[PDB]
């Protein structure tokens, strides 16, 4: 926000050298503060490209610096019948430097290792060493824990088990505050990643020249997966360190793995032993996740958060569906060992193929606002593609989604500006903390100096109400009586280390809305609309307070009076002297209004004294957890006192509450217009109820209120509504308090099918019929303590009409049998049959913790018994199964409701190629002998009658 | 009545045109009581003023050439024309939207050229014995389709640098595989060998003249051989009336961007072909990996269909990459490359079965949506791709175009190309929101108050204030005050307490945080909603406090979106016939279901449940519900006669339909991974013999009516 992008400081390194490719801040025993860059591509003795390390001391005008002297000569030994060999050529030297204390560690990951006996050989590989440096004494050491005298054909016929000759050891380096180092190495373990930790003074104090092959007492390395995931995971490309388990012994280290999952992404919270504490996973394939990370407390709360970067996210745009802009994760530490969820914030870039979030830097409190804040740089953003740099400040919920401050590239295009990132360090002991950026393709480092920061308070206090009628003061010169009043303007500068001079120029303006020439109220002194004054806060702690006297022009020059009078003070920096340069820079409320009026329709008093009030009611009571809450408010206010002045609506909303929507219902041409801001903490929303209200005016407003996520907020949650009135006499309406309760509920359902539903059996091992039941957690509340019960028909035994084989299931729950089911191994009219009547297996499965939205799966399968299925084939056969689920409690404060309850039923109906039952010829026999019966009467009718 | 366009203007002809899409000035004098100039056309011509004078411009479509869709593509085929219009001129009054329409066709046979890349890693080895006699046949399976046909070859393995390559021993170098006593060539990034050529023979004398590689890493760099294949044209030779098809084969992982810091290489990639005259990739030791969105960004420029050929091992993280890059098919590959032929084969048909439309040189002005018509009448709002389609098939899609305002640019021009293809529609949008009688000018008129003001349209504009009727009334003038001309329904405050009642209006005045404009000072911007940092959802422009929302949104914020391209799911039914789409996102009504689509749904009656009536057609050509023509209407399934009734098909199993004989018809159902759903019916199902009493009684009334004539005849004797 406060850099000063103008005027900089440039080091510059010798020409294509990369210099600059990473950087960082040291400190000497007297304080001075110097900066550490790395020259990867730096020519050495032999005309070859080995690298360097430059020690730029603190000048305004930067320039050249003088370059660390380390060893640049292959070292060959010769151990017993083995040959040690060490190649430094294009070793990229600098690629990672890091400073602590006393000491600078500047990291080769491409120095490669070799090691030959008779014939058979190691492989020359890059293994990487870290060199540092003490330049107070003045000493050397090294240090490379993936070197070592192992042959090919040992690693070949261990299938690759340990082998860390492709360690690339010093990617990336991170020193703790205790002193202990920690280095990144991709490619060990066969491009599995790892880790390597060792005390600093151990280092120091174990190191023997000649030895290129050593051993430190304190060593210790990351261990060794056979996880599919890993495979190609780079685990190691950034590493960092922070606390997250909540005991300050130990220190935690976060790991990024851009590759894991098959090119998806992760960031591993891991313990000083090398435990998965956590893990992050990514958004998108080919994203990157986690290519860089940061740590540090931007809410303030102080408990750390994590920083996450995304260069190849793909965002969606209109004319193309897929646009690589990058991203960047916040994620903020919960109070308690609660799980890190969702991230808190997402940023994305603007800029094509900008690879956003390449690099992500600590600045402190830049701002000394009490919250800490971020850089991320765009190598190749902007509109000219040529990178930029973004300082994010922090807030109470977090970041700001709008970067305060942006920074441009000044040099040209392919310079990468912004790929190596530092700050959080005071460089000009100015009291505010500065930044410095490299670009190795440009081979420059370019320094920005944060400038003090000065907040300003401006208030402006008037007579609520002016009458005409009484004139107590004369114009100058003459004597003339005239009406008049006070205004007074007081400006008050805060900061720190602000200059001790310094001048700020206040302008005041009455009537600003009106014409120069039509204006109603004009200044006693100089008879004129507007002022401009000069005040020397320099030093001035308590703000100062200026007062004038203004009069009302006479009733015949002019003819408004309803039209309300506003003045307006500025408050600004002084005109760009010689030189430019500003001091300092000012933000705050640098522009005040404050409103008056003519008394009118008063009374005889001649002072308003206005009744204010206010009834609310609240609708959509039920507030669930984890739901889209969305509340109803429905105030009536009415003034049975004289008409309010500059009358508003205060609505005082909890943590979690937003406004959304507010309509009124009196009068469809009103245009209500509320607006929402954040006072010190809560969501306040004003809604403008009138500027001198007429008389009895009574006004309904319908408003939406989307409550968020509430898990602390208590049994009940509490909104303040209020009526505010600048009116001198009852300024405020009585406090009215809404108390909306909040309860927890969840539903659960349970779902059963039968695959196939229609089967046919025509006429061992007989056809397959599975069962499947599905839980689903459709509740938006969480619930634990989940039991269900599966019965079923039989026993699993030969007599029984089915067999189960097997039951699988799916998503944590546990489940056993009774009676155990598929004793044998096995190595491949409608009848009801049901459990209440036929022998009854239960299954049951039991679940502790069911998060929302998840879903449980359990499948049974079966056959029928085909020699049960001989005997009567001519029957039809319908079976079903049962189920019973229930929960114990729900992981929430709130006690209610009970619930949920659960009954599913399966059926499963069986045909054959058509039954052999009896065919009802009884009736067809009945009729037969009816119709002898008919004939025989019919005959014998004529027989004996003749 | 007094609609918009009477109210919220009246001030001069830009304006009143600008307030509202239908509105209409009277520039003819006549009486100046009426309110008039600012109306709907209809109250104009009930107030006559039209003698040729009236201005009251409307959005055009008019089609500048069209050429009829060509029926075969075998020569000449500079103009297949396969897609009509070829080019229209549009002509939009401002804040107004125009739509029009066009027609999409595959021109039965086409011209085709392929490009075959083999990834040549030491695994790869005994696929590159399966491929030696490649070109013959796909040509002779080809022949079938396309009369014109190239083909060409390619390799790839990895960039040849440490880690990647086996530095020492020394002869590594030169040949990595000597621990196994193998001959390989050295380590290559890419090496274009074949040209797309139509002599059939080359491929296969190309072929079994290379030899195989070996490397450490598993991932191979597939992705700078495809990109060097795509943006090389004149080396390979792509030809630009034919369509085009990339093969990626390959059996492992793949490379993405910022992987080369294990190499030490950090520069970004480029797009520039950087193939020499040795026909290999100069840069592939000193230039990083691509990322997916320059390879997408250069296939899709280039119009290139990529084919993922890969093995069953990694056939999952190539299906998410495909659904990615547009213009992508997947297919499983034999570990013997054994099934190249085959895969390309139907691959080719599986792409041709798809159009899609993208939108090219779209400024952020205007706004597109999108409605597609797939067979028959049938129309899918939202939608600008149509799934299921064939060779020789015709879709249409329409097109709506909103702009917001005027640029003042009066000239611009997009495109709108199928995916795949050189022909595509080329939009010119010119804007006119200024009246022809503006053309008139006259600054300086007597009737202005004696040349002291401007005169256009039958009103004077005049001075900085000037604003009677007359050009009298000034700014410091017209101080006296007259009344029921400055607020309406008197009993309010005067121009809502915003502006200053001077020359018997209400002039609204502090042009800040935008622009006030209304007859009463009510109408404004900055007093819309903020979602996040932009006003009105930041995609429409909110007029007079309402957020008009732009194209391909719906909404009070303007936050929900039309366009339904996200939730349609694999089978051509919108979030899979499931559920519906709302805001881009999939409510599944239907119980049990879940997913981005509505698909994901375990516990759901199988597939056979609903298919009875599919099958009733092929077997009966009869049934019930005929009248819908459910024959073929809605599956998609081909329905088989064959009696195997042994078929090892893991995701089949089998079913039956119940029909009005009371005989059991059992037939299989297989769910092929490719999406080729087949059903196996048994021809003339076998009903049970039950009827068998027919015979038993006649015998018994013939053995009846015996007796009787034995009696009557025993009669007849005695
Ligand atoms: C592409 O896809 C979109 C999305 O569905 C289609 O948009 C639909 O277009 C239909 C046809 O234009 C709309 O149907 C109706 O059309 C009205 C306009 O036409 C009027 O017709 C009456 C008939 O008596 C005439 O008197 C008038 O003079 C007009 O000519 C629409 O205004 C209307 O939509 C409703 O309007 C009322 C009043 O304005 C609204 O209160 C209401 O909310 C609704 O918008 C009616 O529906 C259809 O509405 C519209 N879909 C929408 C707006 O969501 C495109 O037509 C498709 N493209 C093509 C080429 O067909
Ligand atoms: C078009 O607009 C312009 C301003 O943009 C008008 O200019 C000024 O208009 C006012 C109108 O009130 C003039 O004032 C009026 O003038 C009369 C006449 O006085 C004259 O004075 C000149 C010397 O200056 C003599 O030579 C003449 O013979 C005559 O006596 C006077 O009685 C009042 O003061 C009255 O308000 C003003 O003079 C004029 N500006 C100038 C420089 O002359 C312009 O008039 C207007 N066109 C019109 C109204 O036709
Ligand atoms: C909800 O789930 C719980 C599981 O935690 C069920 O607990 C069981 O509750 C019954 C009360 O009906 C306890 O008594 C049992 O009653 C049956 C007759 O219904 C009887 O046959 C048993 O011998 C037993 O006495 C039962 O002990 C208890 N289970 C355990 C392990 O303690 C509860 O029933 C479920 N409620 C509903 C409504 O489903
Ligand atoms: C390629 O695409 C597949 C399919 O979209 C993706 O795999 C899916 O990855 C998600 C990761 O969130 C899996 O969800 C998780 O599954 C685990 C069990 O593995 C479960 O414990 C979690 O609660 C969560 O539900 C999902 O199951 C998985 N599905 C499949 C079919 O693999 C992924 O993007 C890619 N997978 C590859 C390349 O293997
Ligand atoms: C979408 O385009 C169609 C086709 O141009 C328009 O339909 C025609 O509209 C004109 C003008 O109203 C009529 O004269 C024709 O008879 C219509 N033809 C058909 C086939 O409907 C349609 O009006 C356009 N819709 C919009 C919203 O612009
Ligand atoms: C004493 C003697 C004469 C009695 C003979 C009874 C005769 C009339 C009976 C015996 C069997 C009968 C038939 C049996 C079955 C059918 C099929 C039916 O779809 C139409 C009627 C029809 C064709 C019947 C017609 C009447 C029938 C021919
Ligand atoms: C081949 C079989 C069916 C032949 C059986 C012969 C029958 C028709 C004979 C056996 C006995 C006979 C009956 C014997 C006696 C009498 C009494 C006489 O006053 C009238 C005829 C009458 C009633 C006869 C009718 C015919 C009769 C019923
Ligand atoms: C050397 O430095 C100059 C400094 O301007 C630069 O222009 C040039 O590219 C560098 N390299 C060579 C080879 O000169
Ligand atoms: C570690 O824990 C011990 C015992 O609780 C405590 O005395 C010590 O201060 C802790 N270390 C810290 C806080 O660094
Ligand atoms: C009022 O202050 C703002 C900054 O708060 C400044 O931009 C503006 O120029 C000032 N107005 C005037 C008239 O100087
Ligand atoms: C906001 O709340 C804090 C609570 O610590 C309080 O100190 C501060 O004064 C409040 N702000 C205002 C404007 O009252
Ligand atoms: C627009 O804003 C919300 C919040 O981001 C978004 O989720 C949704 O699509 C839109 N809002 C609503 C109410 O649909
Ligand atoms: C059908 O049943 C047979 C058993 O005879 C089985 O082999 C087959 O997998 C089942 N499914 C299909 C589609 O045939
Ligand atoms: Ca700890
Ligand atoms: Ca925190
Ligand atoms: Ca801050
Ligand atoms: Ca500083
Ligand atoms: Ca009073
Ligand atoms: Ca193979
Ligand atoms: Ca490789
Ligand atoms: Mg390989």
């Amino acid at each position: 926000l406060n850099l000063d992008p103008v005027q900089l400081t440039f080091y510059a390194g010798p020409n294509g050298s990369q210099f600059g490719f990473s950087l960082d801040f040291h400190k000497d025993s007297h304080g001075r503060v110097a900066i550490v860059v790395g020259a990867p591509r730096t020519l050495g003795p032999s005309q070859e490209e080995t690298g360097g390390v430059f020690l730029c001391p603190w000048r305004a005008e930067g320039g050249q610096c003088p370059s660390l002297l380390f060893d640049l000569r292959d070292e060959t030994r010769n151990v017993g019948s083995q040959t040690l060999q060490t190649f430094k050529a294009r070793q990229g030297l600098g690629a990672s430097v890091v400073s602590w204390s006393d000491v600078i560690v500047a990291c080769a990951p491409w120095q490669h290792w070799n090691v030959l006996e008779k014939t058979e050989e190691a492989e020359k590989t890059p293994v990487g060493s870290c060199f540092l440096a003490q330049p107070e004494s003045g000493r050397r050491a090294e240090y490379s824990p993936c070197r070592g005298n192992t042959l090919s054909r040992i690693y070949v016929e261990n299938d690759f088990s340990w082998d860390k000759r492709y360690c690339e050891a010093g990617f990336s380096s991170v020193v703790t505050q205790a002193g202990e180092l920690v280095l990144g190495a991709p490619g060990g373990y066969y491009f599995l990643g790892l880790l390597a930790q060792a005390p600093v003074a151990d280092i120091f104090s174990s190191y023997r020249p000649g030895i290129l092959l050593w051993h430190v007492s304190s060593q210790s390395l990351s261990f060794d997966s056979s996880n599919p995931e890993y495979f190609d995971g780079y685990w190691g490309y950034s590493v960092a360190v922070g606390e997250f388990d909540g005991d300050l012994n130990t220190t935690e280290y976060v790991v990024g793995a851009p590759t894991w999952s098959w090119t998806l992404g992760a960031v591993e919270i891991l313990d000083s032993y090398y435990q998965r504490l956590h893990r992050l996973r990514g958004e998108q394939m080919a994203s990157y996740f986690g290519h860089s990370v940061a740590v540090t407390d931007v809410n303030g709360d102080g408990r750390h958060d994590l920083l996450v970067g995304a260069p190849l996210y793909m965002e969606s745009r209109a004319d193309r569906k897929l646009a690589e802009v990058g991203r960047v994760y916040l994620f903020l530490q919960p109070r308690g060992p609660h799980a890190l969820g969702a991230p808190s914030l997402l940023l994305t870039g603007t800029q094509l193929y900008g690879r956003f979030g390449s690099a992500i830097a600590p600045l402190g409190d830049l701002d000394r606002d009490g919250y800490n804040d971020i850089a991320v740089a765009a190598p190749y953003g902007g509109p000219s593609g040529r990178g930029q740099v973004l300082v994010f400040l922090g807030q109470s919920e977090g970041l700001r989604s709008r970067p305060s401050q942006v920074l441009d590239s000044p040099f040209p295009t392919g310079s990468a500006f912004g790929f190596s990132l530092r700050g959080a360090v005071d460089i000009d002991d100015n009291g505010y903390p500065d930044l410095i950026v490299g670009a190795y393709g440009a081979n420059q480092v370019a320094v920005y100096r944060a400038q003090p920061v000065v907040k300003a308070s401006v208030q402006l206090l008037v007579q609520d109400s002016l009458n005409p009628a009484v004139k107590s003061c004369v114009l100058p010169q003459t004597k003339t009586p005239v009406s008049c009043f006070n205004i007074q303007m007081c400006v008050g500068a805060t900061g720190h280390n602000i200059p001790q001079k310094l001048s700020l120029n206040a302008e005041l303006q009455l009537d600003r809305q009106k014409p120069r020439q039509g204006r109603r109220v004009l200044l006693l002194g100089s008879q004129q609309a507007g002022t401009t004054l000069n005040l020397d806060l320099g030093g001035k702690h308590s703000p100062i307070c200026h007062t004038t006297m203004a009069f009302l022009r006479d009733e015949a020059d002019f003819r408004d009076k309803l039209s309300p009078i506003v003045l307006s003070l500025n408050v600004s920096l002084p005109p760009t002297e010689a030189g430019m340069a500003p001091a300092v820079v000012l933000h705050g409320d640098t522009h005040v209004q404050e409103q008056t009026r003519i008394v009118l329709d008063c009374g005889e008093d001649d002072v308003c004294v206005p009744q204010l009030q206010l009834t609310a009611s609240v609708t959509g009571s039920p507030l669930l957890v984890g739901a889209d809450n969305v509340l109803e408010l429905q105030m009536d206010a009415a003034n049975e006192g004289e008409g309010a002045y500059e009358a508003e609506l205060a609505v005082h909303l909890p943590q979690g509450a937003h406004y959304m929507r507010a309509l009124s219902n009196v009068e469809g041409f009103e245009r209500l217009i509320c607006n929402q801001k954040k006072e010190n903490e809560t969501r306040v929303v004003l809604c403008e109820l009138g500027n001198p209200m007429k008389k009895n005016a009574q006004i309904g407003i319908a408003m939406l209120v989307s409550v968020g996520n509430l898990e602390e907020a208590g049994e009940s949650v509490s909104f303040q509504l209020q009526i505010r009135s600048k009116n001198s006499q009852n300024p405020n309406s009585k406090i009215v308090l809404l108390d909306v309760p909040v309860r927890a509920e969840a539903q659960v359902e349970l779902r059963g099918n039968s695959f196939p539903a229609s089967l046919v059996v025509a006429a061992s091992w007989g056809p397959k019929v599975e069962h499947t039941y599905e839980l689903h957690n459709n509740g938006p509340g969480t619930v634990n303590g989940l039991h269900l019960s599966i019965h079923l028909p039989g026993q699993s035994q030969p007599s029984d009409l089915l067999y189960i084989l097997d039951i699988q299931p799916q998503g944590g729950l546990q489940c056993f049998p009774q009676p155990p089911v598929n004793p044998l191994k096995v190595d491949w009219d409608p009848v009801l049959v049901s459990c209440d009547s036929a022998p009854c297996t239960v299954v049951q499965c039991d679940l502790q913790e069911m998060a929302r939205g998840q879903r449980a799966m359990v499948t049974v399968l079966a056959f029928l018994w085909l020699p049960s299925l001989y005997q009567r084939p001519l029957d039809q056969f319908v079976l079903q199964s049962h189920a019973w689920f229930n929960v114990s409690s729900l992981p929430y404060a709130v006690p209610p409701l009970s619930l949920p309850r659960g009954e599913a039923q399966v059926w499963t109906q069986l045909l054959r190629a058509l039954e052999e039952r009896a065919i009802p010829i009884w009736w067809v026999l009945v009729g037969v002998l009816g119709g002898l019966l008919l004939l025989t009467i019919l005959v014998l009718a004529m027989w004996k009658v003749g | 009545g007094p609609n918009i366009c009477t109210t919220r203007g009246v001030s001069s002809c830009q304006q009143c045109l600008a307030v509202s899409p239908m509105c209409a000035w009277c520039s003819d004098e006549a009486l100046p009581l009426g309110s008039p100039r600012c109306d709907l056309k209809e109250n104009l011509l009930k107030d006559n003023c039209a003698p040729e004078s009236i201005e009251f411009p409307v959005s055009e479509a008019r089609v500048l050439e069209d050429r009829p869709l060509s029926d075969k593509g075998s020569g000449d085929s500079s103009q297949v024309t396969q897609v009509s219009p070829q080019r229209i001129a549009l002509r939009l009054r401002p804040d107004d939207s125009k739509n029009f329409s066009i027609q999409v066709r595959q021109v039965e046979d086409y011209p085709v050229d392929i490009y075959y890349l083999m990834d040549l890693s030491y695994s790869m080895k005994d696929d590159l014995w399966s491929i030696q006699n490649l070109g013959t046949k796909l040509a002779t399976q080809m022949r079938k389709l396309t009369s014109n046909l190239r083909i060409g070859f390619g390799a790839f393995v990895d960039k040849p640098v440490s880690p990647y390559m086996y530095i020492s021993p020394p002869e590594a170098l030169e040949n990595p595989c000597y621990d196994m006593k193998t001959t390989c060539l050295p380590m290559f990034g890419y090496k274009h060998v074949l040209t797309l050529t139509d002599q059939v023979t080359r491929f296969n004398e190309e072929v079994k003249k290379q030899s195989v590689s070996r490397n450490r890493d598993a991932p191979e760099g597939g992705f700078d051989a495809i990109m060097q294949a795509t943006v090389c044209d004149e080396k390979i030779g792509w030809r630009n009336d034919a369509s085009h098809l990339l093969v990626f084969t390959t059996d492992a992982k793949t490379h993405i961007a910022l992987d080369g810091r294990l190499a030490g290489i950090v520069q970004p990639n480029d797009g520039q072909c950087h193939v020499g005259s040795d026909n290999h990739y100069s840069a592939s030791t000193t230039m990083d990996y691509p990322s997916l969105g320059l390879m997408t960004e250069k296939l899709s420029q280039k119009n290139i269909n990529l084919i993922f050929a890969v093995t069953e091992n990694v056939v999952n993280l190539y299906q998410n990459y495909s659904e990615l890059i547009p213009g992508t098919t997947v297919g499983v590959l034999s570990m013997d490359s054994s099934n190249v032929l085959q895969l390309i084969v139907d691959a080719y048909g599986k792409i041709r079965s798809k159009v899609e439309l993208e939108v090219r040189d779209l400024p952020e002005e205007l706004s597109l949506s999108f409605n597609a018509t797939c067979l028959n009448n049938e129309v899918i709002p939202g939608l600008k791709s149509c799934m299921g389609l064939k060779i020789g098939d015709t879709v249409s899609f329409s097109i709506e175009a909103k702009v917001r305002g005027c640029p003042q640019e009066k000239e611009k021009s997009f495109t709108i190309k199928p995916v795949g293809f050189k022909d595509s529609l080329i939009v010119q949008v010119t804007f006119d929101c200024d009246c022809a009688c503006q053309a008139q000018a006259e600054p300086n008129s007597h009737r202005c108050n004696n040349g002291n003001g401007t005169f256009e349209c039958g009103v004077c504009r005049c001075g900085p204030g000037w604003l009677g009727s007359q050009c009298e009334c000034s700014e410091e003038d017209y101080r006296p005050s007259q009344q029921d001309e400055c607020s309406p329904r008197e009993g309010q405050p005067v121009c809502s307490q915003r502006g200053e009642c001077l020359c018997g209006q209400c002039v609204c005045h502090s042009s800040d945080f935008g622009k006030i404009t209304g007859k009463y000072c009510e109408c404004d911007d900055f007093s819309c909603v903020r979602y996040k940092g932009e006003m009105c959802s930041g995609h429409g422009q909110c007029s007079c406090g309402d957020c008009l929302c732009d194209s391909d949104w719906t909404g009070y914020y303007c936050n929900c979106t039309t366009r339904t391209d996200t939730c349609m799911s694999s089978n051509g039914l919108l979030c899979s016939g499931r559920g519906k789409c709302e805001c881009g996102s999939c409510v599944c009504i239907q119980p049990g279901s879940y997913g981005d689509t509505c698909e994901k749904c375990p516990t759901c009656p199988d597939a056979c449940t609903f298919k009875k009536e599919c099958v009733e057609c092929k077997k009966f050509d009869r049934g019930a519900l005929h009248d819908e023509n459910t024959c073929n209407r809605y599956c998609r399934d081909e329905i088989e006669s064959v009696k195997e009734l042994k078929d090892t098909g893991k995701d089949a199993v089998n079913c039956t339909y119940k029909n009005e004989d009371d005989c059991v018809v059992r037939f299989q159902y297989y769910e092929d991974s490719s999406g080729k759903s087949i059903l196996y019916v048994v021809e003339e199902p076998e009903c049970p013999k039950g009827p068998d009493i027919l015979v038993v009684l006649l015998s018994v009334m013939g053995a009846i009516l015996l007796i009787g004539l034995a009696a009557l005849l025993i009669w007849k004797l005695l």
